[PDB]
């Protein structure tokens, strides 16, 4: 449910964070997470607050993640939007 | 599900859209009516993005993607949401069953109009129906969705960086107009201009040669004439074609004192035999075929409507498809499957109007009543804007071409929709080769904005003057 | 001649009307316009004429002479000058070559209109035309020449000595509207009347019954009172009761608790039927198509003049032949006789366009485009009064109903207008036998009256209310 | 040609007297008369002063009459108007 989807978010973060700042961050495993959604009928905005390990050259260092995902489930084409809003280590 | 804009009554929109505006934050910064645009869209990215792409499937989404994120948050909402009000989606729909004969000229040459070029007098009726629509089921309730009777703009103002770039497009429009009016030589047009300002007497001995010789055209140069003359400058000739006659049956029949009256009288019929069948030429001249299939945007998304079989109830799923189509730059192909896959009866119907490739000559031509899938952005203004299940959905931003139209136009914000059109344009030309292309999209907004229209929901159709002799400062 | 009422605008005008007045000297003690009328006129000898009268021509001829005398000199100068001004003549007849297409409805299908009923549309079509046609033409140059939109006066002064004669007359007309029946109780319509205000509740518990009780025909007694309002109280009850319902449907909503929502729900869609129906019912009303029937003078004029082929240069003689014919009372006969010999060949054609005999229902169903020998005096007053080959012999007086229109209605003149129009009247009753008659000029006379109209060349279309609901004190 | 004309009008002037002031004088010939018309293009205006002779019972006696005579030449009907002004004896 939602433990087998926070650790994509990671990669996501990390792999978004590699280009954003141009460097070799390789994922490691995700240590804490806080969602918070906002439903409504059609309208979803989850945004979810991550803390999560990555290696740096070799050694482990820990990140305080942030990431939007607005969604909208349509009778024709359900829309996904994911967005690092903040990549900052602890 | 149910469409949640209840209203009946300008009164009653306007105090929906006054409760609209205050749990939405509406704002019209950039817009002349409305909207949730609060900043110009930069749509610079896609233009250094159409020069990195390579493909021409990649070019057409980073257009897509650029013309949607223009038109996302620049509707006009009290218009769109006047346009798929209850009260007006009933009497707009019910308007068609009423008037079914009355329209035949089009409705049931429909199939026909698919691949043929339509007749001159199925245009006028279109037209004629159009404003009878209008006036019938009272959809005027401001400047926004009036029917402009009024004056083509001779200077248009805009911002100095891009001047140079709307010259160069007007230069390419004017250039399309003069392929639909040709190829009749200048000299008889000047002939003619000069002739009707007042100098009649060279009308006795014409310099071309004689008054009645004929060309490739099997028929008098003077008919093409005044005909090519009255297709550049409007219909006003042909009063001075009565005018500038009192010479005529003057100097010949009533001037007893000066010309013959006998191998003489009977060149009155001369000339206005010409000038008769130069109206006939002019009825059915391409520049004026052309301009008759100018299209009025809602009253052909309703007919549509009409003709897919939407009622008053299947059409929030309608509004809900247009929105969502809207909603994120999204292919023809996508659209069509949609289209079919839906349990609403209405899609397959709707696809089964399509009539893309089934069209042979130039689309400038095509009758406005007919429907293809990029024309579908007719009525994804009317009714995509807004979603009326959930208008509140509205705010997500849902872009459709002619919301554009919404933009200001003037000097205090530096003309945005000018500034956009343009932006369009150079994508489109740093993407494709325009000259190719029947219809450029960007200059037909441009051309709209000429004629003074600042809501997609004006009837710019009686309009008096030529767009494109205007100029740019 | 040429038509020397030199005129394009209303500072030409105005000189050309101060300078005629000084000339001829012109007065308005009598009249709402400046004319020759300097006496009301005394019609009281026709009256013993018609008594002492035997056969039925000698009658006509009497009240022909007596209408004549009334209209003689009563005639609204200013306004009639303007009506047939060079100007108001060229855009008149060229408005009509201009717009053929918005007026096809019943301008192609006239041959068919000489014999039979026309449809809604075609009167709707028709009024519309012609309120378009005052505005593209700039008719208008004061009150006496505008289109008026209020609302039927309730409260009518004229002196005791005629007040009688008057409320008979409406007693006439009322019994005539009637025969709109074929009769529904008196009732229903009130309960509809206070129903309608704001009042759901009584929907549960109707006096006669139940809501669906049907009457004679065995039709819905709610739909028949609505239908029956609407006539008597505008277009408008059709909004204004079924929004009566929403507010039930609302408290079926409260008391969904304590009330079914079964047999409930459909007393909302039952209700909402017999709104329908009543919309139904109202648009054939012939009460609504009588009220459309009524004509359009001018543009009547106007049309009948395009139809016969009349330009700005042969409309003179047309001038001149009304006043003549204005000048003395002269029958059908005469009229047709002359009408086909004259040179000119609209005369000809003209004759053509009659269509007397050729219906069959009541005439007040013809519609108001229809040319006939007693509708040619609509003419007259457009044109007869000032015959523009030479306006000096206007002061000789030529005489047309509607000019009766031009008489003071008001108490410091002791309303000459409704005095005549009496007179007219109890003439005619002298003669013979109204009831047996088809139309009653003085009737039309009053009611045109009655609506406010104070120049034939008044719009009274638009106006709201019932004419014949008025009270005379 | 008049004195093949005028005379008409005389007929004209007894007939009207006989009615509109009681009586029923016959009429024998004329003698004098004196036309004044005033003519505006198609607006013409003549009066005539007759002196008549007319039998009364059988006794011949003579009449000086008066007569207005209106026409307006027009293009579809010329209109004729005449008006018994003044009837008195001499």
């Amino acid at each position: 449910e939602n433990s087998l989807e926070i650790e994509e978010l990671a990669r996501f973060a990390v792999d978004e964070h590699n280009k954003k700042e141009n460097a070799l961050l390789e994922f490691v495993r995700v240590v804490k997470a806080k969602e918070q959604m906002h439903m409504k009928e059609r309208q979803i905005n989850t945004m979810y607050y991550l803390t999560l390990e990555a290696k740096d050259g070799g050694k482990k260092k820990l990140y305080e993640a942030k990431v939007w995902v607005k969604k909208y489930l349509g009778d024709f084409w359900k829309d996904n939007f994911k967005e690092l809003q903040e990549f900052k280590p602890v | 599900m149910e469409n949640k804009i209840e209203v009946n009554s300008k009164d009653e929109m306007n105090k929906w859209f006054e409760e609209f505006k205050k749990g939405n934050g509406l704002v019209d910064t950039y817009t002349n009516s409305y909207s949730f645009c609060e900043s110009v869209p930069n749509l610079d990215r896609f233009v250094f993005q159409m020069a990195g792409a390579t493909d021409d499937a990649q070019k057409d989404s980073i257009y897509a993607s650029a013309l949607v994120e223009a038109t996302k948050f620049c509707a006009p909402i009290y218009e769109c949401a006047w346009a798929s009000s209850t009260g007006i989606v009933k009497k707009g729909l019910e308007w068609f069953e009423k008037n079914t004969g009355t329209i035949k000229s089009w409705d049931e040459s429909y199939i026909e109009l698919k691949v043929e070029v339509p007749k001159i007098e199925q245009l006028f009726n279109y037209q004629q129906a159009a404003l009878k629509w209008r006036k019938d089921i009272g959809f005027r309730v401001n400047a926004n969705t009036a029917a402009l009777s009024n004056k083509v703009l001779a200077e248009y103002k805009v911002p100095g960086e891009i001047v140079m770039s709307v010259k160069e497009m007007l230069s390419d429009m004017i250039r399309r107009r003069n392929l639909i009016l040709n190829p009749v030589s200048h000299e008889h047009v000047e002939w003619c201009r000069e002739f009707v300002k007042g100098k009649y007497i060279m009308a006795f001995n014409p310099p071309w040669g004689d008054i009645n010789k004929s060309g490739r055209s099997g028929i008098a140069l003077v008919a093409t004439g005044l005909a090519k003359l009255a297709e550049t400058e409007g219909k006003g000739v042909f009063d001075e074609a009565k005018k500038t006659v009192e010479a005529l049956n003057g100097y010949l029949d009533k001037h007893k004192d000066e010309v013959d009256k006998a191998s003489a009288d009977n060149m009155v019929t001369n000339l206005l035999k010409h000038v008769a069948k130069a109206q006939e030429l002019y009825k059915n001249s391409s520049a004026l075929r052309a301009q008759g299939a100018q299209i009025d945007t809602v009253f052909s998304s309703y007919y549509w409507l009409y003709k897919a079989g939407v009622t008053p109830e299947t059409f929030p799923t309608v509004s809900q498809f247009l929105f969502e189509l809207g909603k994120h730059p999204r292919g023809t192909k996508k659209m069509k499957k949609a289209l079919l896959s839906t349990p609403m009866k209405w899609g397959k119907k709707l696809y089964e109007l399509f009539a893309d490739d089934s069209f042979q000559q130039n689309r400038i031509y095509m009758h406005p009543a007919v429907l293809t899938a990029g024309r579908i952005s007719e009525m994804g203004v009317c009714f995509g804007t807004i979603p009326v299940a959930n208008p509140d959905d509205a705010a997500l931003g849902s872009g459709h071409t002619k919301s554009i139209l919404n933009l200001r136009t003037n000097t205090e914000t530096n003309n945005p929709c000018a500034r956009t059109i343009v932006k369009l344009f150079e994508i489109q030309k740093t993407g494709f080769n325009i000259q190719d292309m029947d219809i450029v999209a960007s200059e037909h907004l441009l051309h709209q904005s000429l004629v003074g229209k600042q809501s997609p929901f004006q009837n710019a159709y009686n309009v008096k003057g030529n767009a494109t002799s205007a100029n740019i400062i």
